[PDB]
């Protein structure tokens, strides 16, 4: 809910344009955005080109790392830096597996050999990793490593500031749509947005644009609806921006059925990862079973992904959703004996632990640490309840919903580079338009590092693609104009039609950003495979949903706002309900329940590796207002076996 | 969510910038031109990131837990420096914890984006190598993974 | 969430007291205490004893009956002048099954030989029944009559007013304490109250009272947590006042655990009742297939009761819930098919019963009509989703939680008296202290006729009780003084520490009363079997719901108030969290699930009628803060077989 | 929720109180003194019964279906009478039902309380009877109900 304390109201015909030209145009300033930014100021210096940083917030926090973060989730060690040696070939295993068979081997083994030389640049710049006394890297699990992180976005973001320069950097400043070549239906030529500090609209015109806004996040109802919905587990920053106006530029999406949802400290959704891999914690029902033992027989038919290790996290998330059915809850996560464990005895070694456990929290979620806090929760001597959050959507995390892109020449075989009409590394189906971290579909577990090496990767793709094709986008001022209009139209529907009531918020030809969100929640809570339902649907719910986000669209055009504030709260809505229509479309569209524990598909409760272990895409198209989908099947691209 | 405590808020003296209005990721800190003193404009918005609390050169803004699921009385205070960052956890009971961690190993500022790497080439655009690459991955050479027979 | 527009503050000092002296207080101008009130009138003239009624809103419209009512829900006809006539007998059977088995027959029976009367003083006074062309007033099932019930509430609050008079009604005015004896700690002296529209505070000295208050709503989160979660099924006016006051004064609850589960149309909640029984309506789940029939074998453990006609409420409920739990929803309410059997092919007859249908939802649940226009639903077309809305806690209606009372002494067995210091019909086992409508537990079913009688019924029984022990308690002036700067705290709250934070609502020193309502909801919504674990909870749940609520119970001494309308809320919240308290802890003590479909313990799945076939009363002790449980085993009074 | 309609509500300053605040169930309508208009102070605690728009007597009430479920563009409008009401379903695609409803069969503020009833009496007191019975349930006796044996 938002009650705005006073009016800033203006009409699109009295707002100031400004027109940016550049070369490329990086859309988020957060990890992959920066990544983009530094790597793009390499090698942009080839061609004398232009790369512009354009970011809602402000660099220097915006983003999912805005607390910091306790670990770096993705780093392989090729050398021995740490204190646990992998191999690429193992990781891509790990992947594939994870997401029950479905990756695009040739796009995670493509950010795995460039993420360790990320962290390593990292360290270089003042990010502190947490050391053993012989100075290898603390490892987490196999593939993480503990950081003192609380900094790690400020420090980044010195970087890409440092590489691109602040005079290309623009803050506060929304963008809602991209712009298309007036020369070619299928290519990109830059973006449309406005700022929230003042009255100002943005056209940026540009050979390439790359996606780096982050997922989306409050699609779904979460599990507390007061001052709590702001406490998403994932990034309440991100909106599935970039979903949108890729989506809309026609720009194919993939696996955005894939939904990740998150089992964490119950309510802070403090992270888990620490106390299960590093402090050997151990999950366990009310009745102090340990579920992961009691539920292993229930993972034998999906052999061979059940046989994996680790398991894969839908599994996991399987075996809690059948104790929360079972009626089994609370679970907890039994930190008490945890600690008392690891401490053996040593009141010091406690104490050094204890501050371990607590620095997990305070660099990344400090809700967590409040809310024991407010709780009178002492983890040394009491256990934690945990639990499942609503589903987000997106693809750098555990999650792979995103655009379907392009890999490297090298790695990418021919049944994956079919749709795309220039083969460069991170394109998407439209030319000149990237996509990374989480816009980039189809290759998870990219996290911090991976989002930041993937933002590079497209970045020196950008480059090559500008002069090696050469392109030469024109903008169609018209278009421009009407979305100039649909930019401020929201303030100017407030003006029009406020009159009709004494109360700005109950009106009966609008509907406020808040309002809407309310109503896009439900829709998804309660037909999406949302926490009302313990994450299960089917088609007559789908079809249903789709039939009310109609309603809600069609609402859309009815949108007012009070501010500027608003008028940014009212496109985030707008980006949320195209994101949250392409992932129904895509749930409706696989016929088979690959991932439990994220959704079951009640009418089709069977994993099907027979007709069902390919990618789903989809691609929008605009002007007949047709969703058009389509399988790629899964070809194993790296040599590893179960 | 945060708050502003009106007897530390000075709206942000001759500063430049408000500091809370400038860091917040979901534009919630603004300014009441009229008291001059900041609040957050959509708590129910709020990640509890505690961004604006620890740039208020003041220490005027504080973080009080959502109250969903939050019993009065718990805080989390931040003292953030340049090379650590110091906190104090205080219980509903009345515990009180300290902390203090490491947050850069490096002054702020001083990041040479390409120190140390050779310029780039138009062959080298050509390539998979990233800038400071296969040298930054630590390996022998670049990295190679095995393609499915 | 509330937003006040201005300040209206008051501190307890400043506030004036108006002192009201009277014989018989009612608190609560709903059906059951206008029907108070009006009998009481009548017999008062023996003693000129001085009838009082208090009430929060104004009682042309107030409580559940606000929009009006389609039927009369209960009316059993023992001379003809209905299509269907029915015995006593007949009804105290089919209650107690409905129950699961458990009923207080002597107060059912007690009300049902009197209810017929006040029906025909109902239709004397103005109110339009459904008539057949014979002249017989129309039947919905075997226990209804339809009526035309648009004003069903100000008729009936007319009959009151010219009853007692006017200037013995207290309009705007919120009773918060009750006042107890002096020199007798089990027997009531009065109560306290404060008015919405001015600062004054109220102190009314009686020799009865008689709790009318409605039962609780919003105890639970509701399926729609926006502008909706006003959309409450049951009264959303009452928040268990009536429990409040009276359980802390001592007067024992019975079958508080108890709630009902409303299965109605989805978000607006309209009545299924009329289509149903009247129409013919059937209910299916996704796939056409009738669950009442599908599942009808899950009924046949339940013995008799799954053998029972009609099927208990609860049992039909399980029915339906196994259909959630399945994933088969959306459940279906075939309006279309239903209307078009029972025309026919009439055309005229369509449009007959097409406006009966409209008028079904227009006398009572506007909303509903309101959804079906706004999504275009045509019920002649096609049909409308279902669902079970979160639980609601009352004593009139399908749930019988309330206060223990005295039954009749022509009916009430030996067994049942125990526990009463004064045998009057409708006594608590405080004594002075009555409690009808939803505030009398243990005896269901009255509904709108029911509960207008049951207040006749303590009504006369207060009167006899007056004029036979001639009561005469003395207030306590220091308890007073103390209840009123209880009464205006939260506002001097406000006013104290408004000024650490440069928001109103977001103060570390207090909580607003929508704050601590939301927090009240997703404690009972989790832990106490509501809608977010589809009715399911065991003893570790309950334990935990304990433990939070006293968590909120103790931030209730820290509770704010900016404006009376607020300062009402606070103590609406105050009223809901004890009720709340008392609710899970009745819950945790019956070791059995009696009533599948209302809620479910999962560790204790069963029906046990081997040691759990009793009355479940409670009595918490305000002194010692001690909350005390025991068993009455039932005992069936009146004749009647399976 | 109810909202109200400014260019018809005249704050029933030609009355001798305000309608709808008068009316509400949960005190939900007052008014603006500085508008001289009635408003609903906290819209997500309506339960949408409608008693304020029927109360209007400038009909400047009415109401916009829950934002959480409701599509824009669907009404309920009544017309209440004395003996009869009158209601307009407007759809969302522009259909409109009319209806009519009887309320009520005796003339408003007519009821005799006890017309007919004899005196109350001592006797009578200690009796299991109701003012009017047993007639009023249309017995000439009381309703008997037989006893478990
Ligand atoms: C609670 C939590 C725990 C995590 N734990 C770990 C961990 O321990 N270790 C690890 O390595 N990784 C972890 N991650 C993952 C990591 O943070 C991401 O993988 C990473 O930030 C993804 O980068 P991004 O660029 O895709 O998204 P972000 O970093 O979120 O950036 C997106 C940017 O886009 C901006 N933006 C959005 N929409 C628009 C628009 N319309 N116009 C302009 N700008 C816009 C945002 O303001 C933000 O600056 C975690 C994330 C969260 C939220
Ligand atoms: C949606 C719905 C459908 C129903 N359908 C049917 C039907 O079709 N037919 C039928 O016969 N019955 C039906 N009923 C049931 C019927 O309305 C009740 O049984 C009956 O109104 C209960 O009467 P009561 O006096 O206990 O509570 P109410 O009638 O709700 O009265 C309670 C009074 O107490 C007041 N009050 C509360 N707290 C305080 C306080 N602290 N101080 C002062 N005053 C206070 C309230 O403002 C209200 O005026 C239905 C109810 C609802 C809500
Ligand atoms: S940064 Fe601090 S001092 Fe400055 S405006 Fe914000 S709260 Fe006030
Ligand atoms: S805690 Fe973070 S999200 Fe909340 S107001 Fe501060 S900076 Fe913004
Ligand atoms: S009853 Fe109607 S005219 Fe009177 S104040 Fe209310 S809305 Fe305005
Ligand atoms: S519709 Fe009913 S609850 Fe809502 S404001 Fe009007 S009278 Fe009050």
């Amino acid at each position: 809910v938002y009650y705005p304390k006073k009016y800033e109201l203006y009409k699109a015909d009295e707002v100031p344009t400004e027109v940016v030209e550049t070369d490329i145009l990086i859309i988020g300033g957060g990890f992959s955005g920066c990544g983009a930014a530094y790597e793009a100021a390499y090698w942009a210096k080839l061609g004398g080109l232009k790369v512009t940083l354009v970011e809602k917030a402000a660099v220097e926090r915006s983003g999912a790392v805005a607390q910091g973060l306790s670990a770096i989730n993705t780093y392989i060690d090729l050398t021995g830096r740490s204190e646990r040696q992998n191999t690429l070939e193992d990781y891509v295993r790990y992947v594939t597996l994870d997401m029950m068979g479905l990756a695009r081997e040739d796009l995670v083994a493509d950010y795995a050999r460039h993420v360790d030389g990320t962290v390593h640049l990292f360290e270089k710049w003042g990010l502190p990793i947490w050391k053993t006394p012989d100075g290898k890297y603390v490892r987490e699990g196999q593939w993480q490593i503990m950081i003192h992180g609380e900094s790690y976005k400020p420090i980044i973001a010195e970087a890409a500031k440092m590489a691109v320069g602040e005079e290309n950097i623009y803050e506060r400043v929304f963008i809602f749509e991209l712009l298309k070549d007036n020369n070619d239906p299928n290519a990109v030529a830059g973006a449309v947005g406005f700022s929230v500090r003042e009255p100002k609209f943005y056209v940026f015109k540009a050979k390439a644009v790359i996606l780096a806004t982050g997922g989306a996040t409050l699609l779904f109802r979460p599990r507390s609806t007061g001052e709590a919905a702001g406490r998403t587990w994932y990034a309440i920053f991100d909106t599935g921006s970039g979903y949108y106006m890729g989506l809309k530029a026609g720009a194919m999406l993939t696996q955005f059925e894939h939904r990740f949802i998150p089992f964490r400290f119950k309510d802070g959704y403090g992270p888990v990862g620490a106390w299960f891999l590093f402090f050997k914690c151990k999950a366990k029902n009310a009745y102090g079973e340990e579920y992961i033992k009691t539920r292993a027989a229930e993972l034998e038919k999906y052999k061979p992904y059940g046989a994996a290790q680790p398991i894969p996290t839908p599994l996991r998330n399987h075996q809690v959703m059948l104790e929360i059915m079972d009626g089994n809850q609370p679970i907890y996560m039994h930190t008490e004996e945890a600690l008392a464990e690891l401490a053996g005895g040593d009141k010091k070694k406690l104490k050094h632990i204890y501050e371990e456990a607590f620095e997990d929290f305070l660099d990344m979620t400090v809700s967590q640490a409040l809310l024991w806090a407010c709780q009178n929760i002492d983890p040394q001597e009491q256990p934690s309840e945990a639990a499942p959050a609503e589903p987000y959507i997106m693809g750098s995390h555990s999650g792979e919903a995103g655009f379907w892109v392009c890999g490297p020449e090298d790695l990418m075989p021919e049944e994956y580079a079919k749709l795309f009409p220039l083969k460069y590394n991170r394109m998407t189906t439209v030319k000149g338009l990237f996509a990374i971290g989480d816009c980039a579909g189809a290759n998870p577990h990219k996290f911090s590092s991976g989002s930041f090496t993937e933002g590079r990767i497209a970045a020196k793709a950008a480059v090559r693609f500008i002069l090696e094709q050469k392109p030469n986008p024109e903008i169609d001022d018209a278009v421009v104009e009407e979305l100039k209009k649909k930019a401020y139209a929201p303030m100017e529907r407030f003006m029009q039609y406020k009159d009709l009531s004494t109360a700005d918020d109950v009106n009966p030809e609008y509907i406020l950003p808040w309002q809407g969100l309310v109503r896009l929640q439900k829709i998804m809570d309660e037909y999406a495979a949302g926490i009302a339902t313990i994450y299960k649907t089917n088609e007559k719910m789908l079809q249903r949903a789709l039939e009310l986000l109609a309603f809600l669209k069609e609402d859309l055009e009815k949108l007012a706002a009070r501010d500027l504030h608003e008028l940014m709260r009212a496109w985030e809505l707008v980006h949320r309900v195209w994101t949250a229509e392409a992932h129904v479309r895509h749930m409706l569209f696989r016929k088979e329940t690959r991932w439990p524990g994220y959704y079951y598909r009640t009418d089709y409760p069977e994993l099907n590796d027979e007709e069902w272990k390919c990618f789903v895409c989809s691609k929008y198209d605009a002007e007949k207002d047709e969703w058009t989908f389509e399988k790629v099947p899964y070809v194993q691209v790296i040599e590893w076996s179960f | 969510p945060s708050f502003v405590n009106p007897e530390k808020c000075d709206g942000c003296k001759a500063l430049e910038r408000t500091a809370c209005e400038y860091i917040c990721p979901n534009d919630l800190m603004t300014l009441d031109k009229e008291k001059m003193k900041a609040y957050n404009r959509e708590p129910d918005m709020c990640w509890e990131c505690y961004s604006c609390v620890k740039m208020c050169p003041q220490g005027a803004i504080d973080v009080r837990g959502y109250v969903d699921y939050s019993p009065l009385g718990g805080a989390c205070v931040p003292m953030r420096g340049t090379s650590d960052i110091m906190w104090t956890v205080k219980y509903r009971n009345g515990k009180v914890l300290r902390f203090k961690f490491a947050i850069r190993t490096t002054p702020w500022g001083s990041i040479q984006p390409f120190e140390g790497f050779p310029e780039p080439t138009e062959e080298a655009l050509k390539s998979e190598l990233l800038a400071g690459e296969p040298e930054i991955i630590g390996t022998s050479e670049f990295p190679q993974v095995k393609k499915k027979a």
